[PDB]
């Protein structure tokens, strides 16, 4: 295990597993579960109800300071109740160090928007809102943001098609482009890849 | 470490408050900007003659795609389709057979020209040398189809580029 | 001068005059005391549809919790009335 | 009430694909909304039918600006998932080609910015610079701008025979270029009197508002991810961070003249200290053999064949991987199932949130300063959109 | 006496000590009306107080900027007003009670 | 209990509320639309396809869904009335190119394989 192999961190994983029993000490409402990663990142599993308490605290108590809300997106995980996973990454400058904060939600439960924890969570839940379909409550002006005007659909929820279902073309007789039931004159290949032998015996599940 | 851009002084002497008015009134930097500019026009330019004089390029450049073909004429290509497999876009299609001699060949070989992104992981995959990109990349067309290659086409570009994508390959192999 | 005493004979005969417009209803076999479920057969969003005509008609917004009430063309002729203060 | 306008997507400072509608009060900028996804072609959904190495190239094409550095960023995610480490020439490889790729983007920054504000020479002076800089491109990957050169495990092929001292002929030339075009805009009075004071942005809500990169170190925020959080052999290199004090156009625009001055000089150190060795992991079952192993022993032939079909399986798990590109800090949270093709692939582009900031800095100021404020702020759409 | 802080909209404070006081006295303040055994009162108690006496104990700036490992006691004095307002939204917000409710079985499971 | 978190109504009534305000403002909204993006058509087609569009969904009984239909008509009459649809976007609901796709068993038949 010499130049392969990338080294590990053990200062700062057990730094970062103090900070996280320091977090699910001081906000026990909320917080479901803590996680560090091999490597090195610092993973915070909370219920919905608490994406403000959180936030707020992560960003104003003073051994936290995490000032930077450098991502917010969802992941969209079909076999569960609740679909979909929404994701906080969040940058200290203070202490030099980064947090993922987790919560959940469904197609028709709506999350506390975070703009007036982050001001830069707007665009990013518009994003949510128009690839998930997630609803983001008090959002000062939620709508589509990356599709097109009167699409239907989210397109990154695993259940929408790829090329989705409407293409757009020029029409003469109406003098227009027109949006017409998607036809391929060659059809994506599906590809199966998976290989039949396990690959990873450290993540293996137990066999029910 | 870090350095400051923008957190200078100016000293209020006599003398430089007189040198800042004659620059305001007399607009001196201006005239600088002007002589940097007549000094660039006496320079030669960096045109060049095109289409008598062509940029530089490597060895490794990804051009037009070509079929190549052994010494003694067969086709390298033996219809393994990893090309296929790894094209980002989706862009070649295959279908193949045995031949009349029993040999393992293809009867497709397409490449969508309009779907190519030209990224050469095609000729990276290849085991045998068969799919190359070559140099050529003034092969613009009037219409849309004449960009689907056929197999036809691609061993026409091998047959007629050979020469040079060979010498390609022999600059660059001990690289791969 | 402006506008002059308003009635409540002026405002049932507007109220009549603007629903025998609407296409939905038979103008012939419309009454004063006709429903627009029961009898003409509206549906809901028809009822909302002649609101909005007899708020054009009469120059004021009426609110929905008002306009769900008003069921026939005589609730709407009490609430013009009532609104616009006429007693006669 | 106010004029509505459509500013772009069909106009010269609108960079083709932006649409903003500006609400205005003669030539006073009353609000700005813009209107994006004119360029967005749903790539985090069709990387999710990739393997890992066919969803590379996917990154040259978001900030078309900055390609290796995406490059990169997308190989450290990957690299950091699949426990691996590059070898040392490679990552010495990959700092010097980033610091070329920033080079060339604060080039096409500051003479594009230049262009909107109305001084159009040194666009033409820069841009003979980046085109020989595309040479450095092409001849190590043969492509002049989508490399698809730096990949997880290492680089795709080791330089070219000479390649290094025509980039330490270039680099001893690049710095009188610089000379000349800070000749043209640094004291000109024209230049100071579009830049200085104009989409002035606090320290607070630039933290606040997701800023980063130059549009933190603007305004005095004392951070870059290449000194806090070095990836590859950064913390080998000496360099200077920009940082500015007034917040505004004109410090933004002499902090990227500073960070090419200091991108010189690491290019200058990396030219001196590239070591010997292999240029991708040693490590079949990730990165591919060699080309004549391959066609001579079977264990090379089958990984070969593997890695070019099914690709490499990453262990699963859950990556924010951020680097210092150079339009400020751009990330991928990367979310492995452990198959060979990603599950989940989000890419964290600063012009986003940069872009959505326009609105906040643009007040009170009219036409022309929104155009010199969308021209430093820095902002490419193939990242925006994605 | 300090000419600029160097950061864009944080202006220089003129008795920075007596500013800190006044803070960290309120933060304190408003702490006690939180339950003895939350673990926010008792950790943000313990940082104030040391902090406060930090400030007590060291009444040149420069070398309480040092010792605070705060950087430029300006933002120092941003960041307690930082915790003040959390202190107050954290005893309207309780988080120290148990929590509400237990996701789902397999909620976090990963893969699948 | 089901304890369903809502997000604007607590039952079936104010969702029908909130359907009739939005119904009331693109009623409101259609001669506009027909005037600015200089329409075809006249404004008893655009009304009558707006009320196709409300009868569409008439079958809905979840006050959540309900809630969610009503933002998202919110958010095309907003897009309509800034326009920041085009003529495109609006005529899009009238699917003036597509021809007409049969419904009886014989037609399908005779035309393919499609159920
Ligand atoms: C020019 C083209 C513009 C096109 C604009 C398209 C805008 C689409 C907006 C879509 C809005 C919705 O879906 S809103 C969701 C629709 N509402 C419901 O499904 C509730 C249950 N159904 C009912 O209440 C009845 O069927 C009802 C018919 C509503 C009347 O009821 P009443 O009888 O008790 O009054
Ligand atoms: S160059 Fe790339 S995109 Fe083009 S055919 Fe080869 S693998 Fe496919
Ligand atoms: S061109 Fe090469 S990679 Fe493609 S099918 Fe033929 S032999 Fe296989």
């Amino acid at each position: 295990t010499r130049p392969t192999i990338r080294p590990r961190n053990d200062v700062v994983h057990k730094q970062l597993s103090a900070f996280g029993q320091y977090v699910a000490e001081i906000l026990p409402k909320y917080v479901q579960q803590v996680q560090v990663s091999c490597f090195n990142e610092l993973e915070i599993f909370i219920h919905p109800d608490g994406v403000i308490p959180v936030l707020t605290f992560l960003r104003d108590h003073t051994n936290a300071q995490f000032k930077s809300l450098a991502d917010l997106t969802a992941v969209d995980v079909p076999t569960r109740q609740n679909r979909f996973e929404i994701v906080y990454n969040l940058l200290s400058l203070r202490f030099n160090s980064r947090i993922r904060v987790k919560t959940y939600t469904d197609e028709l439960t709506p999350i506390e928007s975070s703009v007036t924890v982050y001001k830069a969570a707007n665009w990013y839940e518009r994003e949510i809102w128009d690839m998930f379909g997630v609803f983001f409550a008090n959002h000062p002006d939620l709508r589509r943001i990356l599709t097109d005007y009167g699409f239907e659909g989210h397109p990154f929820r695993k259940d929408f098609p790829l090329s989705g279902y409407v293409e757009l073309r020029y029409d003469d007789e109406v003098k227009r482009v027109v949006a017409e039931p998607v036809e391929l004159a060659q059809e994506f290949r599906k590809f199966d890849l998976n290989s039949p032998w396990e690959a990873f015996p450290a993540y293996r599940q137990p066999p029910e | 470490t870090y350095k400051f851009v923008n957190m200078r002084e100016p000293s209020m002497d006599m003398k430089s408050v007189t040198d800042r008015a004659a620059q305001t009134l007399l607009w001196t930097e201006l005239v600088r900007g002007l002589g940097m500019t007549l000094s660039y026009l006496f320079r030669e330019p960096a045109t060049i003659n095109y289409p008598f004089e062509k940029g530089p390029l490597s060895p490794r450049f990804r051009g037009e795609h070509a079929l190549r073909r052994y010494p003694s004429g067969e086709e390298r290509c033996i219809a393994c389709k990893l090309c296929e497999a790894v094209c980002p876009a989706q862009a070649i299609t295959i279908e193949a057979e045995p031949r009349a001699d029993g040999s393992r060949r293809t009867t497709r070989y397409d490449i969508d020209m309009t779907k190519c992104i030209y990224c050469g992981f095609c000729q990276e995959a290849c085991p045998v040398d068969a799919i190359v990109e070559g140099p050529n990349f003034e092969f613009s067309t009037e219409t849309h189809e004449e960009l689907l290659y056929n197999k036809e086409k691609l061993l026409n570009n091998g047959d007629k580029w050979e020469a040079e994508i060979a010498a390609n390959i022999q600059a660059d192999y001990l690289y791969r | 001068s402006d506008a002059p005493p308003l009635t409540l004979e002026a405002i049932k005969d507007r109220v009549l005059y603007v629903l025998k417009l609407y296409d939905k209803i038979d103008p012939e076999k419309l009454s004063v005391n006709s429903h627009f479920m029961k009898d003409l057969g509206l549906d809901s969003l028809d009822q909302v549809e002649i609101i909005m005509a007899m708020e054009d008609e009469f120059g004021f917004e009426i609110p929905d919790i008002d306009a769900e009430k008003l069921m026939c063309p005589q609730e709407i002729v009490d609430y013009i009335a009532d609104k616009k203060d006429v007693y006669e | 009430s106010n004029l509505t306008l459509n500013f772009g997507p069909q106009h010269p400072a609108a960079h083709g694909v932006l649409r903003l509608v500006m609400e205005l009060s003669g030539e006073m900028v009353r609000k700005c909304d813009p209107h994006i996804g004119l360029l967005h072609r749903g790539t985090e959904k069709l990387i999710e039918y990739k393997t890992y190495l066919q969803a590379l190239p996917y990154f040259d094409r978001l900030d078309y600006v900055s390609m290796m550095c995406n490059e990169q960023a997308y190989s450290l995610a990957v690299e950091k998932l699949l426990n691996i480490q590059p070898p040392p020439r490679a990552q010495w490889i990959r700092v010097l080609f980033g610091e070329i790729t920033r080079l060339l983007n604060h080039i096409m920054a500051v003479t594009t910015h230049a262009l909107d504000i109305g001084a159009m020479t040194p666009f033409f002076w820069m841009f003979e610079e980046r085109e020989k800089m595309f040479e450095f491109y092409e001849r190590v990957s043969g492509a002049r701008m989508h490399a698809a050169y730096i990949r997880p495990g290492g680089v795709h092929q080791d330089l070219p025979l000479g390649l290094l001292d025509d980039i330490y002929e270039f680099s001893k030339n690049f710095s009188f270029r610089i000379d000349e075009l800070e000749e043209m805009l640094t004291n000109n009075r024209i230049w100071r009197n579009r830049t200085v004071d104009i989409g002035v942005v606090t320290a607070e809500d630039a933290l606040n508002y997701g800023f980063s990169g130059v549009m933190l170190r603007g305004s005095g925020i004392q951070w870059d991810l290449r000194k806090t959080q070095p990836y590859d052999v950064y913390d080998q290199v000496e360099f200077d961070v920009p940082i500015g004090s007034r917040g505004d156009c004109y410090d933004r625009y002499l902090c990227r003249v500073e960070e090419m001055r200091q991108s010189l000089r690491i290019i200058s150190q990396c030219l001196n200290k590239m070591p010997p060795g292999e240029i991708k992991v040693d490590d079949a079952k990730v990165s591919p053999p060699k080309r004549a192993e391959m066609k001579t022993s079977m264990e090379s032939l089958i990984h070969h064949f593997k890695l070019y079909t099914e690709g490499y399986q990453v262990p699963p798990g859950a990556t924010y991987t951020a680097i210092e590109a150079p339009k400020g800090e751009f990330g991928v949270y990367l979310v492995s199932d452990g198959s060979s093709r990603p599950y989940r692939c989000k890419i964290k582009a600063p012009g986003f949130a940069h872009l959505a900031g326009l609105d906040k800095m643009s007040k009170g100021h009219m036409l022309a300063d929104v155009v010199a404020i969308i021209g430093t702020q820095d902002i490419v759409f193939g990242e925006v959109d994605r | 006496l300090k000419k600029t802080t160097g950061l864009v909209g944080l202006a220089v404070c003129e008795t920075p000590h007596e500013r800190l006081k006044i803070l960290y006295t309120k933060i304190l303040d408003v702490l006690g009306q939180i339950p003895k055994n939350a673990a926010y009162r008792k950790y943000t108690e313990q940082i104030t107080n040391e902090k406060l006496g930090m400030v007590k104990a060291e009444p040149d700036v420069k070398k309480l900027e040092e010792q605070l490992q705060g950087g430029q006691i300006e933002e120092v004095i941003l960041q307690a007003e930082n915790e003040l307002s959390l202190a107050r939204k954290m005893l309207r917000w309780k988080p120290w009670e148990p929590l509400v409710e237990e996701p789902p079985a397999n909620q976090w499971k990963w893969p699948i | 209990g089901t304890s369903v978190k809502p997000i604007f109504s607590r039952d079936m009534n104010e969702a029908k509320r909130r359907v009739r305000e939005l119904y009331r403002a693109w009623y409101r909204e259609v001669p506009n639309t027909v005037h600015l993006f200089q329409l075809d058509i006249s404004v008893k087609q655009g009304r009558d396809k707006v009320r196709e569009m409300f009868m569409k969904n008439a079958h809905v009984t979840d006050p959540r869904v309900v809630d969610l239909l009503v933002i998202k008509g919110k958010m095309e009459l907003e897009e309509t009335i800034n326009v920041w649809k085009q003529r495109t976007h609006i005529m899009r609901f009238f699917h003036e190119t597509e021809a007409p796709r049969p419904t009886d068993f014989l037609s399908k038949f005779y035309v393919g394989h499609d159920p």
